[PDB]
């Protein structure tokens, strides 16, 4: 019973995270055109803003696909999402939703293991269909 | 059937977007027209016009020209377009004599 | 076929060199366009285009 | 007397910068690589700059000419006015891209000097751009009519 409650739970949230960024790639693309069509800056001002929100819609497009590669949680019980991308909340002093896998703090993701926990207690992988995660499975970590 | 294989995970999905399903992405089970695209991005013009041809490949550089020039706030005719479009498909090519 | 001439609003006359104003249109206006990185640091362009 | 500023600037800027001392403050913890960090900041700052711009726009009376000129579409646009009573906002380094500290001083305020510094960087690189720049409309519009 606990399995389907906790992936139902799982795909809850990642639900939330594939929310979050759709709204903010419709503020990058309200923008983009807004600059296109008019800037009001200097030449040089203006095509070097298109340039950075091109690239951070390019970014965007990149990662909506499996955005979440696990949970993983610390021996301190607080629990940690590993995706393509970073993902902070702005009304919450910038408690991280997601974390970027290159991230220092990610680390662990990949070089925990149960002869050399660092300090994380239950690794998990994502399976995938498009967006949705369809199952995950557990590790343990320590004793 | 018609089948491509190698399609990288970086590409986008092409969107439909339904007014009232807003269904987006296209999925499994859709229908698609001849030269529908799949991926969000640009469309070669030489495929298109060996898929669709000489009349239609005329309007998807039209359109693409128009789109990108009044993008940026700038107004041209669509008849200073064709013109120059025209000239491009002027020749033909001899694949058998 | 070609209509009305846009800078008079009647049928264009025979003989109109539609091809050169069609060409000056054109390009008047490219200087407004978005161009490319002119400075050639960076990786090469096409995937930020 | 007609330039006015918007009396709600120091609220959104010092608001905004409680936001970027978040930032910094999760960068020290390792959540975020550099490259990110210089993007998060970029993306706060914009819309700092486009709030104080709603402000501006939002407090100046209707029969001001500054606001008079632009409105009416005689000439300039409302990110000038911006710049001239809100804030300068992001600037970009030679490299062509937004330094993370925005220069936070209208040209009615004046620039430090500092700030003053970093702007021509993007003043010189769009001077000597421009030449280079008609070139390949130049080009274009040869192949055209060719």
């Amino acid at each position: 019973r606990d399995y389907e409650d906790e992936l139902q739970s799982e795909r809850d949230y990642v639900a939330g995270l594939y929310a979050r960024l759709d709204a903010e790639r419709a503020q990058s693309q309200r923008r983009y055109a807004a600059a296109l069509r008019e800037h009001g800056g200097t030449a040089v001002e203006r095509d070097a803003e298109v340039r950075a929100l091109a690239k951070d819609i390019a970014r965007l497009n990149v990662a909506d696909n499996g955005l979440c590669f696990g949970r993983l949680d610390t021996l301190d019980d607080a629990r940690l999402y590993i995706g393509r991308l970073g993902i902070f909340d702005r009304d919450n002093d910038f408690e991280p939703l997601l974390l970027d896998w290159r991230a220092p703090m990610a680390r662990p993701f990949y070089v925990a293991t149960a002869a050399n926990p660092e300090n994380m207690r239950r690794r998990r992988q994502f399976h995938t269909l498009g967006r949705k995660v369809v199952d995950f499975t557990d590790e343990i970590l320590g004793r | 059937e018609v089948v491509y294989d190698k399609l990288s995970k970086r590409q986008r999905l092409r969107v439909i977007t339904h007014e009232d399903g807003t269904e987006g992405v296209l999925s499994d089970g859709d229908h698609v027209e001849v030269g529908d695209q799949l991926m969000e991005g640009a469309a070669d013009p030489h495929e298109v016009l060996r898929v669709q041809g000489p009349r239609e490949v005329q309007i998807h550089l039209v359109k693409e020209v128009q789109e990108v020039y009044r993008a940026q706030g700038v107004s041209i005719h669509d008849k200073h377009i064709e013109v120059i479009v025209r000239q491009m498909l002027r020749r033909v090519t001899i694949i058998d004599s | 076929c070609y209509g009305r001439s846009m800078a008079t609003g009647k049928l264009v006359d025979i003989g109109e060199a539609v091809g050169i104003v069609a060409a000056q249109s054109i390009g008047e206006p490219g200087t407004q366009l978005t161009m490319r990185t002119f400075h050639q640091g960076g990786v090469t362009g096409g995937a930020d285009i | 007397a007609d330039v006015l500023v918007p009396p709600q600037k120091q609220e959104i800027l010092e608001r905004h910068e409680a936001e970027a001392d978040a930032i910094e403050r999760k960068y020290q913890r390792g959540a975020l690589n550099h490259t990110e960090r210089n993007e998060s900041l970029v993306k706060i700052w914009q819309d700092a700059t486009e709030e104080v711009g709603k402000a501006l726009e939002e407090f100046y009376p209707a029969d001001n000419p500054i606001i008079t000129i632009v409105k009416s579409g005689a000439t300039g646009n409302l990110t000038q006015t911006r710049t001239l009573a809100g804030m300068k906002g992001l600037v970009t380094n030679p490299k062509g891209e937004f330094i993370p500290r925005p220069i936070k001083s209208s040209f009615r305020e004046g620039l430090t000097v500092l700030e003053y510094f970093i702007n021509t960087h993007g003043a010189r690189k769009g001077l000597a751009d421009t030449a280079l720049r008609t070139a390949d409309s130049g080009y274009l519009t040869r192949r055209l009519v060719d």
